[PDB]
RNA sequence: CGGUCCUAAGGUAGCGAAAUUCCUUGUCGGGUAAGUUCCGACCUGCACGAAAAGCGUAACGACCGGAGCGCUGUCUCGGCG
RNA sequence: AGCCGCAGUGAACAGGCUCUGGCGACUGUUUACCAAAAACACAGCUCUCUGCGAACUCGUAAGAGGAGGUAUAGGGAGCGA
RNA sequence: AAAUGU
RNA sequence: CCUACGGGCAGGCGCCGAGGGUAGGGCCCGUGACUGGGGCGAAGUCGUAACAAGGUAGCUGUACCGGAAGGUGCGGCUGGAUC
RNA sequence: AUGUGGACCCGCCCCUUGGGGUGUGUCCAAAGGGCUUUGCCCGCUUCCGGAUGGGCCCGCGUCCCAUCAGCUAGUUGGUGGGGUAAUGGCCCACCAAGGCGACGACGGGUAGCCGGUCUGAGAGGAUGGCCGGCCACAGGGGCACUGAGACACGGGCCCCACUCCUACGGGAGGCAGCAGUUAGGAAUCUUCCGCAAUGGGCGCAAGCCUGACGGAGCGACGCCGCUUGGAGGAAGAAGCCCUUCGGGGUGUAAACUCCUGAACCCGGGACGAAACCCCCGACGAGGGGACUGACGGUACCGGGGUAAUAGCGCCGGCCAACUCCGUGCCAGCAGCCGCGGUAAUACGGAGGGCGCGAGCGUUACCCGGAUUCACUGGGCGUAAAGGGCGUGUAGGCGGCCUGGGGCGUCCCAUGUGAAAGACCACGGCUCAACCGUGGGGGAGCGUGGGAUACGCUCAGGCUAGACGGUGGGAGAGGGUGGUGGAAUUCCCGGAGUAGCGGUGAAAUGCGCAGAUACCGGGAGGAACGCCGAUGGCGAAGGCAGCCACCUGGUCCACCCGUGACGCUGAGGCGCGAAAGCGUGGGGAGCAAACCGGAUUAGAUACCCGGGUAGUCCACGCCCUAAACGAUGCGCGCUAGGUCUCUGGGUCUCCUGGGGGCCGAAGCUAACGCGUUAAGCGCGCCGCCUGGGGAGUACGGCCGCAAGGCUGAAACUCAAAGGAAUUGACGGGGGCCCGCACAAGCGGUGGAGC
């Protein structure tokens, strides 16, 4: 532009819109499980993703994704949303931490158990 | 019109520069002269005559260059790699004498105006004073 | 979307359980502690629909309908003068 | 600035208010003597007739209304700002 | 005259 | 009542006064039968509008119409092929 | 009562906004307690100072939405009062009708502000938590009292909400103090010790109080420091992985051998503490003498002394680290690009490897990278972006000369810029983290002094910008009124038949009621052939037969007048094709919608026959557009060649103003632009900031309506895009071949095998 312009303007501050806004600058949230279920992700591949309801505090009820190998989650579990979309499943933004409330984490796995929330199992005995 | 002779005065000599010739007219002030000056005094410039053109007044640059290179493309190099106006009555630039160009490091020399006159980033600093960055040179 | 039969041509817009809806107190919503009426929706319009006009409309009405406030011998329920 | 009473438009003559539907735009008209209305009328829109001794109406006729007007006029019809 | 193709 | 009495205090009156009550507006959020499109989503149905002159050159503002893309009228644009 | 001394009215005095001095008049002071008592000490009352802490006022700075554009009755000023430590509309009267706002009032949303802090090359951006400074609140509100001081957290009155006690006879409480409980939450601690020290209150002083503070406690929450060992130790076991079965790997790793030795046990044991007080001297100066350590038997010191927890992430690309197996678009991964479909370095486990290590990851958020809001430091011909075109208000910007002023700007000096933090140097806890000391500097802001180049400003002066005069030029520039001819259509007459129309071919349609084709006449409407152009005019939309009137812009020549009068332009205002709207005309041709005939699977289209609004006129609305050169306006600068329209010239040629082409340099992502810029530059305006949602929704304004203007968000995609390249394709083109058709002879398709 010019120099008289940006006195009478000046340049505009973007702004940035979360994408986690069900959580209020808040790391996580508890929530309680409505529906548990599988859906069907973007063409691109194909599969049965387990993903849940959940109604948490601030009365809100997103679709939070059930990460890993089986679970334990009927409908009436208490939970805990982490933060980060999945990209196939459309709607959903909100991981599930395992371990945490009522579901608990994966059975018998042996590798990145950071997350998982599984126990570090006995080698020797 | 133009809402700046100064700027027209460089931007005449850049336009006249990148076709490389001898003189260079333009209307004249006591303000735009104690400005060229320094471009011969720093020998950017032959120089130039005060003469007068259709009754009216002006001021002939006369242009420097350099060496009749070889290559394709034999066209020497400008004694003038750049100039441009910086303080404009858009925006007034003043500067303290601390806050003074390092132009192209010494290479390069700043143009401005003060309560001693046109001096240079060299002489400025030494006087001690600093004013309006005309523009700077190289 | 298609087939087939028929017609002079087969109801467009807009309205629609309506001064029109038989089934009927249609179903849903609002109102009420409770609403066959009323208001708002749906459309399966028995049997709306464009000058015997269609759909709206501020203002107007001793017209007809539903709700509330205020106030009452209308009433609980009658008594006296 | 004060005075009195429960009360000062101290008696008498003087609207109860709101929200929201249907119908009719509206003031008006009507079944004298059971219906005043959502019926009639209404400005306004359309169709149609009528060249002037107009069409139309009354009258056997004369005559007259139309109109002492002449298509921006007049008659008939439906709708009804 | 001449439509279409996870 | 106290005298320090032409005084003072109690005490009575008044203006303001938290807030309460009645009434009428304004803004904002949540919510509502139903309804309007919009986005995404599976190898569903109908057609062929556009990209090759796309098999009617296309796009376009407006208008009317049609199950749907669209079609047609008026004017405009070339971001239109073609001896 | 005393009056140094102070206050108040009037005076003069100086000074100056109620400061100082004085004249008179009138009002004002009190306190005693303890003694190494006859002397001192702790207090009392008035005044002036000092110092400290403040109150009030002022200039400048301080967030988002104009989809909040108008706000205001103590409102604004005055006068006089009330009130305060004192100004003031702070309150009250009265008088006046002012006060504020595009420099953003008023309204709405969020927020305690700063020193700092985080990031950043910086400029910035982000943030205000512990520490420090200030403001504000003490359950929600109101109020005053006492007081030097408050409208007061742990003082008081009242109202409300809430909770508790009670023989219920009624009353009580205010954790945002220290801990602690509950509830909410993803989440934040001990109901510890001590006044030993520092600080604060009271007292002469002992001494007292101090959940300020000094310590301890809980939490890898952070930073820092340290351990789970060191040297040796094989051609390198076993086990586990691969394996081309030869071998390779884990791996000096282990084992094993020496050595030290965290922890733990014993002893000792602080600094932090020196004053208040006490002795002499006068309790002063002075020496001197004395008590006290919560942390704690803690750190640290000595000796003895034990090989003593390792985990987490990743190993497709970015990005460092690869192999078997399982799985088979399943189970699953994912920050983006994407992996999985029976051979997966991308899933799951395993071996191995990379990377940190009492940590490793994840999520959320801030800055960076993002030059992606671009001041530093960007763009708008086709990528998102030039307002449809004018006129113009405020505003921004402004040519040549000489003065005065010195506003901006520049220099010097000075004050201020707190401490803490950060940075530099050295010390202190065995280092570091922490902590101390000292130095290093502004930025701004006040004040003083200077400089005049620039901008500004006041004054004066010119003429190159701009405006004007005279003479003229071209032109479909605009408005009004007339007028002409060709043609279509219809009506009348004549003549004349058997078909005309129409199409790819037809049909619908018209025609023996005399059509088409031909002549003559008449009425009416609309548009103007050749000229005519790749041309001209207009700011744009746009303007075309001809005549006249009214009228705008513009170009040339002469170089006369005015003297910078300029450029741009948020708002405002005006114009604005077509369609469309209202009220009246008018209606030939054409033609949405509508009907019909054909085509077709269907054909609400294309082609055909009909056909109403509309198209045309007046007046008034609507205000859109591929309103396009998809290129805003004005000035200056930077090669030429060619074609043309229109002026002037000593009419070759030159020069002026237009309309195009190719092109120097230069620009551009390329295509292209190029003295008619998209080159080099200055001024000003409009606009852009990924695609979709969407020019939609809500609000506002405008409109009769249709609608126009202004114009978002949630959500969703990882692209949407520009130009160019090579291919393929085309119911695109040119050239050419093939039993590819055609030309020609035999068959297959039927029958039986
Ligand atoms: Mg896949
Ligand atoms: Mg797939
Ligand atoms: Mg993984
Ligand atoms: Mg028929
Ligand atoms: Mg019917
Ligand atoms: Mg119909
Ligand atoms: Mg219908
Ligand atoms: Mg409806
Ligand atoms: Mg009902
Ligand atoms: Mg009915
Ligand atoms: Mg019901
Ligand atoms: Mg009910
Ligand atoms: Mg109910
Ligand atoms: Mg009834
Ligand atoms: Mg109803
Ligand atoms: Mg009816
Ligand atoms: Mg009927
Ligand atoms: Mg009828
Ligand atoms: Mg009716
Ligand atoms: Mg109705
Ligand atoms: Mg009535
Ligand atoms: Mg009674
Ligand atoms: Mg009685
Ligand atoms: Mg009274
Ligand atoms: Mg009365
Ligand atoms: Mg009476
Ligand atoms: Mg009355
Ligand atoms: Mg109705
Ligand atoms: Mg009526
Ligand atoms: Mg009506
Ligand atoms: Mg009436
Ligand atoms: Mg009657
Ligand atoms: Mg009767
Ligand atoms: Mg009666
Ligand atoms: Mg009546
Ligand atoms: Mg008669
Ligand atoms: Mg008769
Ligand atoms: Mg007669
Ligand atoms: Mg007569
Ligand atoms: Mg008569
Ligand atoms: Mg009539
Ligand atoms: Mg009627
Ligand atoms: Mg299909
Ligand atoms: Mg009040
Ligand atoms: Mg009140
Ligand atoms: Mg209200
Ligand atoms: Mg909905
Ligand atoms: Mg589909
Ligand atoms: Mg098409
Ligand atoms: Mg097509
Ligand atoms: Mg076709
Ligand atoms: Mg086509
Ligand atoms: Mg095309
Ligand atoms: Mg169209
Ligand atoms: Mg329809
Ligand atoms: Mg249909
Ligand atoms: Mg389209
Ligand atoms: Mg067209
Ligand atoms: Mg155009
Ligand atoms: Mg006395
Ligand atoms: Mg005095
Ligand atoms: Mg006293
Ligand atoms: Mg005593
Ligand atoms: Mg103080
Ligand atoms: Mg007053
Ligand atoms: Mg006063
Ligand atoms: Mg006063
Ligand atoms: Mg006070
Ligand atoms: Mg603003
Ligand atoms: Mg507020
Ligand atoms: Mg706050
Ligand atoms: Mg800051
Ligand atoms: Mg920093
Ligand atoms: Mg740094
Ligand atoms: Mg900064
Ligand atoms: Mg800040
Ligand atoms: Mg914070
Ligand atoms: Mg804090
Ligand atoms: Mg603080
Ligand atoms: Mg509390
Ligand atoms: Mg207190
Ligand atoms: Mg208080
Ligand atoms: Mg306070
Ligand atoms: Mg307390
Ligand atoms: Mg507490
Ligand atoms: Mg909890
Ligand atoms: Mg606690
Ligand atoms: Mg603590
Ligand atoms: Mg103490
Ligand atoms: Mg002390
Ligand atoms: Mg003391
Ligand atoms: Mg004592
Ligand atoms: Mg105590
Ligand atoms: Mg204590
Ligand atoms: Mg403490
Ligand atoms: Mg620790
Ligand atoms: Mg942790
Ligand atoms: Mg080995
Ligand atoms: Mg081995
Ligand atoms: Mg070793
Ligand atoms: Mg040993
Ligand atoms: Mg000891
Ligand atoms: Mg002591
Ligand atoms: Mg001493
Ligand atoms: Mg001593
Ligand atoms: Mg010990
Ligand atoms: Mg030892
Ligand atoms: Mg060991
Ligand atoms: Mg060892
Ligand atoms: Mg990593
Ligand atoms: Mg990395
Ligand atoms: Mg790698
Ligand atoms: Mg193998
Ligand atoms: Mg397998
Ligand atoms: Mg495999
Ligand atoms: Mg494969
Ligand atoms: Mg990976
Ligand atoms: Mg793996
Ligand atoms: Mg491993
Ligand atoms: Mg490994
Ligand atoms: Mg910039
Ligand atoms: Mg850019
Ligand atoms: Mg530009
Ligand atoms: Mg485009
Ligand atoms: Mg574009
Ligand atoms: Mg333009
Ligand atoms: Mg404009
Ligand atoms: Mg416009
Ligand atoms: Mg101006
Ligand atoms: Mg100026
Ligand atoms: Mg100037
Ligand atoms: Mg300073
Ligand atoms: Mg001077
Ligand atoms: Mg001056
Ligand atoms: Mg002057
Ligand atoms: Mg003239
Ligand atoms: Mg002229
Ligand atoms: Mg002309
Ligand atoms: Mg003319
Ligand atoms: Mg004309
Ligand atoms: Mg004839
Ligand atoms: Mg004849
Ligand atoms: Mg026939
Ligand atoms: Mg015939
Ligand atoms: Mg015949
Ligand atoms: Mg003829
Ligand atoms: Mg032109
Ligand atoms: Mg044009
Ligand atoms: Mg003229
Ligand atoms: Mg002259
Ligand atoms: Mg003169
Ligand atoms: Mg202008
Ligand atoms: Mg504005
Ligand atoms: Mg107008
Ligand atoms: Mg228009
Ligand atoms: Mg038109
Ligand atoms: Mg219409
Ligand atoms: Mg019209
Ligand atoms: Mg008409
Ligand atoms: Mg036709
Ligand atoms: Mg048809
Ligand atoms: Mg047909
Ligand atoms: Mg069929
Ligand atoms: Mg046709
Ligand atoms: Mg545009
Ligand atoms: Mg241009
Ligand atoms: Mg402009
Ligand atoms: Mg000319
Ligand atoms: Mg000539
Ligand atoms: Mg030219
Ligand atoms: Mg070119
Ligand atoms: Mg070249
Ligand atoms: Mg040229
Ligand atoms: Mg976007
Ligand atoms: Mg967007
Ligand atoms: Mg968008
Ligand atoms: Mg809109
Ligand atoms: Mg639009
Ligand atoms: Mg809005
Ligand atoms: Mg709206
Ligand atoms: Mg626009
Ligand atoms: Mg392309
Ligand atoms: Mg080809
Ligand atoms: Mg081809
Ligand atoms: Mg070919
Ligand atoms: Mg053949
Ligand atoms: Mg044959
Ligand atoms: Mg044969
Ligand atoms: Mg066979
Ligand atoms: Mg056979």
């Amino acid at each position: 532009p010019t120099i008289n312009q940006l006195v009478r303007k000046g340049r505009e501050k973007v702004r940035k819109k979360s994408k986690v806004p069900a959580l209020k600058g808040a790391p996580f949230r508890r929530g309680v499980c409505t529906v548990v279920r599988t859906v069907t992700p973007k063409k691109p591949n194909s599969a049965l993703r387990k993903v849940a309801k959940v109604r948490l505090t601030s009365g809100y009820e997103v679709t939070a994704y059930i990460p890993g190998e089986g679970h334990n989650l009927q409908e009436h579990s208490v939970v805990l949303i982490r933060g980060g979309r999945v990209k196939d499943l459309p709607g959903v933004r909100y991981h599930i931490v395992r371990g945490v409330y009522d579901a608990a984490g994966v059975k018998d796995r042996k590798k990145s158990r950071s997350k998982y929330g599984t126990k570090k199992p006995k080698e020797a005995a | 019109m133009l809402t700046d002779p100064i700027a027209d005065m460089l931007t005449r000599i850049r336009n006249a520069t990148r076709v490389y010739k001898e003189s260079t007219d333009v209307p004249a002030s006591r303000f735009k002269e104690e400005i060229l000056r320094i471009l011969a005094r720093e020998g950017f410039i032959k120089g130039y005559e005060r003469v007068d053109v259709d009754g009216k007044p002006y001021l002939r640059v006369y242009l420097k260059y350099g060496p009749r290179r070889q290559g394709p493309d034999p066209r020497p190099e400008q004694v003038i790699h750049h100039i441009r106006r910086i303080s404009k009555p858009g925006r007034r630039v003043y500067v303290g004498v601390k806050e003074i160009p390092r132009v192209r490091r010494g290479l390069g020399i700043a143009i401005l105006s003060t309560s001693k006159g046109v001096l240079t980033d060299r002489e400025a600093r030494k006087l001690g004073v600093g004013g309006e960055l005309i523009c700077e040179v190289w």
